[PDB]
């Protein structure tokens, strides 16, 4: 019963810990985070939920996630002043819907996407990705091409591109800048596993394929 | 006897073709690292089931692989035939992800680059989790291997898809001591239960 | 490809065979160009 | 000992297998050393 | 498997020397042409059968034909046997009817001066049509012939005339690398339902 | 197929140590003379048996002979496995009594000195009355033999009576002609039936 694959691949592995800063980045900033940031939903970011998910091709579950935000003080501050309140929309962009690219980026009000709302001062946030692909599983190898072009990547589906899970500060900016550490927690459930495969020997160098070395 | 796939037999979708496509059979040496034909790849560019392939954007089919390994009896060998289920290959001490020539071989097929690793970053010594058979020249000189619909959708495009892939691994080198000699891998392979919708431009 | 051992012959070989199901007709008797008198 | 014929291949091999009987259990999954992020 | 000429077991007329005559057998060679061994004429100087030929005037017998190819598995060829109906031999090059020497060859019988043609102006390629068997070393390495009485005639004299004509002819040369080595080609004639009538002096 | 001594199974005595001893395989040659294992001296220092003939004054136990001749089917040679009941063996020119060392090999066993009068006078050619099976490597790859209690005491000491005599002996020579090749004999021995009494010091 312990050994049930249900019971094997729902643990809660951080698959992305985000330690997104939260300041002006409006003043003085070019590629990072702009009080928001925009994550794919893959299982293969952290080896091993993705080895763990190497097990098998086809994986059909429904995946429950978890949402830990811890705010701790910057270090520019150097100051501690008591850990301030932060709600956080964290939505989910499913495939084919627009990604956000500020904080106030006029896709947060979500007429088709769904968002969900909580407080940092809150136990972490639990809710649901139901099962969205378009194949009755999700094939996290893919031995073809997303496109019929020759330049489309290998590995990738047009299918199993879960979404983005997009985490921003919907309140205002604080004169006081804040390093939020989100902390992304995958809990599969309904595991319905297909044609099971090797557990990877080598180790990872890119996230997107199955390279070896 | 044959090892259908999970012990399945294939079938129509629920609610022609099936010529058996002989391959043109490698030259199996010692030094011969192994040979994988992604399918439908391998039939991609052969037969009505290779045009049917180009005619239709979708299309669905169970494979019945057969392969041969006509040896003296004084012989030695066994071939790791496995049908791996979604072949998500990779490439030695590269990031990049491998491109068009290193996957769509075509209906020869890629040989392996380091197939202990089975050049996904797996271990071979596990991949007998997979269907799977032995052409050990002491007692089987020919195997067969059923394979079903293995894809999480239903039905998609065989020009960029390779649900199984077969690969046929020396995991013990040849021997007659005149290093090799002779033993063709006669891989045949007859698309069966075979369907195709869509019936648009040939691509 | 024709695998043979070290110690057997290497030079192989193999003999065809034709005959008839028993849906096989003829007509027209003619005499053939196989043989002929000069 | 190994005994061959003179034609054949003199240095033979063999493979082993393992799994389990149904009796197999496992408990206290645990995240493995075989792999690690760095 | 027995192979009975046209599928009718042999039997006595209708209103003692069964023993298996087994000849020298020959040796096989990848030069070799074929051997042929016309019956009674085989079997017209050995055992009590060869002496009942020529203290019989008339005669009538069947023949167990048994062709035994001993063998390594590793060596290679098929033999056709066939027994030939009536088998008028020819020479080539020549008008002349061939004699008595060039047919009448005793026990050890002839061998074939061109067995494509089957020395009589026909092809081998059909002889096939014939009481025949195959001695193919990698499946078969004994074949055995059923023959009945074959002549227009119902029973007539074995010293002048053959009915039968076995024909061990080599489609395939012999194959083992060391040129041919050893297989000899042991023909075994036992006459059966063997009978003789017209008690008159040993001719 | 078991060649049960005389046609009777071993069982207990009227009114644990089953595993097959695999001893160490001799190397066959065609200059081997032939080897014996007396019983249960070829398993007196082996095994929860052997160590169960030091413990107990007193002893009976049947054995499961098994002789395992793996070889090419291109190799030649047939053993004679002989299981001598009560095996007197004797010295050549010489009137002494063969010793302990000569006697007493353990689990290695002895070589024959002169087998073919099977070094006791007797001749082995006659040594086929004996429980008896044949090795020869053209159709019989590996032989066995059952032997039940072979004493006229009912129950008596091991570790200064040889019961039964293992003989593999090379009637006709080793043929590959690689002079000899691999060919080991791997003697496996299981105490079948096996009883001990008499609870004393392990001697």
């Amino acid at each position: 019963s312990e050994t049930l694959v249900e019971n094997f691949l729902s643990r809660a592995a951080l698959v992305s810990k985000r330690s997104f800063e939260y300041k002006n980045h409006t003043s003085s900033e070019a590629r990072t985070d702009k009080n928001f940031y925009k994550w794919t939903i893959n299982t293969k970011s952290f080896v091993q939920l993705r080895r763990k998910l190497e097990l098998f091709t086809y994986l059909r579950f429904d995946a429950e996630i978890t949402i830990l935000t811890t705010v701790a003080v910057g270090s520019n501050n150097s100051t501690y002043m008591g850990l301030p309140d932060l709600t956080l929309q964290a939505m989910f962009v499913p495939t084919g819907a627009l990604t956000p690219e500020k904080q106030d980026s006029f896709h947060w009000q979500s007429g088709s996407n769904a968002s969900v709302f909580f407080k940092v001062s809150d136990p972490p946030a639990r809710m649901t990705i139901p099962f969205m692909c378009i194949n009755s599983a999700y094939s996290v190898f893919y031995d073809g091409f997303a496109g019929f072009e020759k330049n489309g990547l290998y590995g990738i589906n047009p299918a199993d591109t879960i979404g983005n899970l997009c985490v921003r500060i919907v309140n205002e900016h604080q004169p006081i800048g804040f390093t939020v550490t989100v902390r992304v927690y995958m809990k599969p459930k309904h595991i319905k596993a297909w044609a099971p495969r090797p557990p990877r020997t080598l180790p990872y160098m890119s996230i997107a394929n199955a390279n070896y070395k | 006897n044959y090892c259908c796939a999970y012990g399945e037999w294939p079938n129509y979708l629920p609610d022609a073709t099936d010529r058996f496509y002989t391959l043109k059979s490698v030259k199996w040496e010692t030094e011969s690292t192994g040979w994988w034909w992604k399918l439908p790849d391998a039939l991609n560019n052969i037969g009505m089931f290779g045009q049917n392939v180009q005619h239709h954007y979708l299309y669905r089919s169970g494979f019945l692989i057969h392969v041969q390994c006509n040896a003296t009896k004084f012989h030695q060998g066994a071939l790791l035939v496995v049908a791996i289920p979604e072949h998500q290959r990779g490439a030695h001490n590269t990031t990049t992800s491998p491109g068009f020539d290193d996957i769509m071989k075509g209906e020869e097929g890629g040989t392996f680059n380091h197939p202990y690793v089975l050049d996904d970053g797996t271990s071979l010594a596990c991949a007998t989790i997979f269907p799977h058979q032995w052409i050990n020249l002491r007692t089987n000189n020919s195997a067969t291997i059923v394979l079903p619909w293995m894809n999480a959708a239903p039905m998609d495009f065989p020009l960029r898809h390779n649900q199984w892939t077969l690969a046929i691994i020396p995991v013990v080198p040849l021997g007659t001591r005149t290093v090799s000699s002779m033993v063709p891998i006669t891989v045949s392979i007859a698309p069966m239960c075979c369907e195709f919708n869509g019936l648009r431009h040939a691509i | 490809n024709l695998i043979v051992p070290s110690e057997s012959s290497n030079t192989c070989s193999l003999i065809g065979f034709v005959a008839a199901k028993d849906d096989f007709s003829l007509r027209l008797m003619r005499d053939s160009p196989d043989i002929g008198q000069l």
